[PDB]
Formats: C-alpha cells, structure tokens, sequence
C-alpha cells in the first residue's frame, strides 16, 4: 500500500524558513519521481519540485528557485522541502507526490493529503466554541467555531458517526483578524429527543479538543 | 553535446528536446550520457532475483538452492557438492586423501605443508578441513 | 518557461449536457499533456495522458485531444460528481507546469432554501460579543440575498457570509450569514431578523427571534 504523510506545516513569519517532511511507505523509490506542489487557498494547483530516482537530478518552478531545495533521505524514505525566505504568497497546502509511468512518460499519479503552511505574523489563538440549539419538517442545530488562527480547524459530528445533513462552512477573517465558522446538521423536527449530537472540534495549532454538546434551551 | 551532462539513472530524451529523463521501468543506466538505459536483467528458470533492478544499476541474479552461480555477473547455475568433494563429470566425487574442500562449490585442494613454516602439524587434515598447524 | 492557460476559468452545464475545456501551451510540447480532476478535500485524479490516452478506471465519457500548442478535455454526457476543478499539466521540459484550472459547476432546477435563525448563546454573552447566525440550506442557484433586521433597521457592515461547495449528490448549496454585535448593542434592541431572497422562493422569507424568549 502507498502511502504519503506529510509533516512540518504551520505558522511562519514572512522572511522565515521552514522544512517540510514526507515520509513515504508500500514502495522502493528506485524509479521516476517525486514531487512537492501547492495550492494557496481557493487557488490552483502549482508544481515547485521534482527529484529522480537514483541520481537526486532536482527540478524547480521559477516561482521557488534559489529559495527552496528538495532533497531526500532514501535510509530514512523521507522526501524534505527547504523553504527559505517565505511570503504571504508562499501560504498554500503543500503536498508531496509520487510519480506513475503511463504512456512512455512519468506523471504525478499519488498524493498525499497535504500540510498547511501559513506565512504570517499574526499569534496562534484558540478557539471558542459555541452551541446554536435546535422549516417544511426540518430542525437545524450546530457548533460555532469563533476566535482562531491560524487555519485550518476541524469539525466532527458524534465521532465521525454522523455525516449525513451536515455542512461545516468555510473559515471567515474577521475584521479582527480571526476566523471564525459554524458547523451544522439538519434533522427531520419529530426526530429531536431520540438522539444526542455532540460536536467535536480541533484546532491542533492551539491543542485545542472540544467536544461540545447541543440541546435545546429553557 | 548536451547529452554527457546526464547522470546514471538517466537517459538523454530525444523525443523531449535532449532532456535528462529518468530511466523507465523495468530499464537502467549505471553511466551517464546514454540515450536510451539498457533493459534490466530477467533473473527466471533456473536463475532467481538477489538484487532488484534499479533506474542506476542492473539486475543481479542468484541460482536455485543446490546450485550457485558460475561466471561473472552469475552467467551460469552450478551444482552444489558436499563439503569434501568436488564435481566431476559423472557428479559430485568425495576428495581424494591429502585434499580438501570447505565449501559446497569448488575443487578439492592440498592440505596446507606445515613443515614449510617450520611447524609441525597438530591437528591433520580431513575431506572438509585443512591441516592445523603448530606455533 | 512554458505557461499553461485553461479556457473558460468557470462553466455551468446540465446533468447529460457535454462540456469541453481548453488548455493552450506557450510552446510545442507535443502529446506530453496530463488532464487531473479535484474534487473538493479530494487529492487530484488523472483522467487523461499522453493528451488523449483515457486512462483505466475513468469513464469514456471523459476524452481528449491535441498534440503541439492546443488541447482540449470533453466530458460526454455531465453526472452530478462531475462538479471539480479540472487542470492540464505539460511533461515536456522537467518543470511539469499545470494549467490555472476551469472550476466546472453542475446546473439543476431551482431549489428553494430552508431558512433557520439562531440567537446568541447564554455562553457568548457572558463574554462580551453577540453573534446571531441565519442558514439557508440546500438550495440552488447559489445566488442569494440575505438581509439582517434589527427592529426593522436594516444592518450593514457588520455582517459576514459563507457558502458550502456545491453538494456532489443533489448539486446544492448551504449559506451561513452571522450577524456580530456586542453584549450592550444586542441587550439594547428586540426583534432579531433574517430576511431571504432566492429565485425559489414566491416573496422573501423571513426567520425571527425576540430576545429574552
Ligand atoms: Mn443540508
């Protein structure tokens, strides 16, 4: 099984370095390719680096060079990314890749599922998390996500369990400078009282884990 | 040219401007300014893998347990004797007195002259084992 | 270096309908052109190599075309999990370049949305700041208005708004309005409301609240 794990991704003061890591199993890099590309929020895909197997010949998008450097630790399967000199443009998800061989060529074919890097001078703040308890039949509850940076935090309902009639909307900036969303969940009406709903937040920058129960007020 | 420049593990592209592309699969190039890698070595029938190919290096290739590999870079598969003989044309044959052999490939070799050294011999000699010889 | 630019940036086109996206190169890069889909919190897929080699486990609804300069990806008969944003990438010259990207949208029939307002919770007002939320749910088109009312005075400014990705299933969208003020501004007014103008709607549909129950 292949598998793609990034890691190093957060917070970072414009002119600041960081190194990213991607720790690769279920293959032995001894053909094609592996490659770093990012995508800034709400932006398209943008290749930055590429290195070959065997020889470690490296490749850059005009956009990185001469600031960031791809390297891999082949003892350890661990493909690094270098960044020097970063900006506010340089704030993306940035994703490590693995190369396919299809029609005489080699292509990016795996990913894995990204790490967040935010370029900015802005502090780390937690958030706070508040209830909004329970149209045609329709009840609607949630969880609002108030307060944060940096992104990205993530909203579950009952563990994962339940999925179905959810929406957790995209993080706003507010005049403040802190995001803030709300996750929600419709239900049919008739059904309120025969199933508890807990929201369950995390905001890893912060080590932030709530879990927040949502019931009707009195 | 601009081809020399490209390293082993790759080929320099002509369907891409003279470009060094990485070796495909199942090829390699342990050079560097090849046009096209070499493809890798089939390590099947009597042969087996030891050493997977690589966009840098070839295949190498093992023989079927009771056989070893003859030649350089394993050309040819063996029979594997006992240790204290050797093979002949009519099959493995135990060394004749006074030879040896420590390995389950080879020939049978005189037994080491200990009175050479000006030693004297403590432990002699057997089909599988040289002579050990005194200080 | 070689440049990459797609053609439309955005199109909307029916569940059946066919679509056709254009990738044009700087230079020559004969048939080295890679078509990848990304669906939203989904890695990108490769449908097409080599400019028109579908590949397997892609549907032949999915082709494509070109060698040289110009490329082009059709989509035969749209399915509502067609919604992504399709990118063309270039494996000329070792800088595999992608192209900015068509975000492509599934067209359906009006769906009005189901409004629901929320007050403050007892929580946040014990801190200082009031935030009233009002969703919209599963409608279509995304284009909505949402006005707040705060004893009948309209608001401005001080409200901000987001808008889920188009649902993959029944193609929708779900709006979030919140309304912020503070714990002496929220104290000193009533009546709470959200007014909704939507194309599947007859009139605009208001949802309400006075605080204190
Ligand atoms: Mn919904």
């Amino acid at each position: 099984e292949v598998q793609l794990l990034e890691s190093g991704g957060g917070l970072v003061q414009p002119g600041g370095s960081l190194r990213l890591s991607c720790a690769a199993s279920g293959f032995t890099f001894s053909y094609g390719s592996m490659y770093w590309v990012r995508q800034a929020p709400g932006k398209g895909l943008e290749w930055v680096s590429s290195i070959s197997s065997g020889s470690g010949s490296t490749y850059y998008a005009d956009s990185v060079k001469g600031r960031f450097t791809i390297s891999r630790d082949n003892s350890k399967n661990t493909l690094y990314l270098q960044m020097n000199s970063l900006r506010a443009e340089d704030t993306a998800v940035y994703y490590c890749a693995r190369s396919s061989y299809y029609g005489s060529y080699y292509s990016i074919d795996y990913w894995g599922q990204g790490t967040l890097v935010t370029v900015s001078s802005a502090s780390t703040k937690g958030p706070s998390v508040f209830p909004l308890a329970p149209s045609g039949g329709t009840a609607a509850l949630g969880c609002l996500v108030k307060d944060y940076f940096p992104e990205p935090v993530t909203v579950s309902w009952n563990s994962g369990a339940l999925t179905s009639g959810v929406h957790t909307f995209p993080a706003v900036l507010q005049s403040s400078g802190l995001y803030s969303l709300s996750s929600v969940v419709t239900v049919p009406s008739s059904s309120l009282g025969t199933q508890t709903y807990i929201c369950n937040v995390n905001h890893k920058p912060s080590n932030t884990k709530v879990d927040k129960k949502v019931e009707p007020k009195s | 040219d601009p081809c020399s420049n490209c390293p082993a593990g790759t080929f320099c592209d002509n369907n891409r401007n003279q470009i060094c592309s990485p070796c495909p699969p199942n090829s390699f190039s342990s050079a560097g300014g090849q046009r096209t890698c070499d493809i890798c070595r089939q390590c099947k029938g009597v042969f087996r893998t030891r050493k997977e190919c690589s966009s840098t290096s070839n295949a190498e290739c093992d023989c079927t347990p009771g056989f070893h590999c003859l030649g350089a870079g394993c050309s040819m598969c063996e029979q594997d004797c006992k240790q204290g003989q050797e093979l002949t044309k009519k099959g493995c044959k135990d060394c004749s007195f006074g030879t040896f052999n420590d390995q389950k490939r080879g020939i049978c070799r005189p037994w080491t002259d200990c009175s050479l050294d000006g030693k004297s011999v403590l432990v002699q000699g057997t089909k599988e084992r040289d002579v050990v010889c005194g200080p | 270096d070689i440049q990459m630019t797609q053609s439309p940036s955005s199109l909307s086109a029916s569940v059946g309908d066919r679509v056709t996206i254009t990738c044009r190169a700087s230079q020559s890069i004969s048939s080295y052109l890679n078509w990848y889909q990304q669906k939203p919190g989904k890695a990108p897929k490769l449908l097409i190599y080599a400019a028109s080699s579908l590949q397997s486990g892609v549907p032949s609804r999915f082709s494509g075309s070109g060698s040289g300069t110009d490329f082009t990806l059709t989509i035969s008969s749209l399915q509502p999990e067609d919604f992504a944003t399709y990118y063309c990438q270039q494996y000329y010259d070792n800088l595999p370049t992608f192209g900015q990207g068509t975000k492509l949208e599934i067209k359906r029939t009006v769906a009005a949305p189901s409004v629901f307002i929320f007050p403050p919770s007892d929580e946040q007002l014990k801190s200082g700041t009031a935030s009233v939320v009002c969703l919209l749910n599963n409608f279509y088109p995304r284009e909505a208005k949402v006005q707040w009312k705060v004893d009948n005075a309209l608001q401005s400014g001080n409200s901000q708004e987001s808008v889920t990705e188009q649902d993959s299933k029944d193609s929708t969208y779900s709006l979030s309005s919140t309304l912020t003020l503070s714990k002496a501004d929220y104290e000193k007014h009533k009546v709470y409301a959200c007014e909704v103008t939507h194309q599947g709607l007859s009139s605009p549909v208001t949802k309400s609240f006075n605080r204190g129950e």
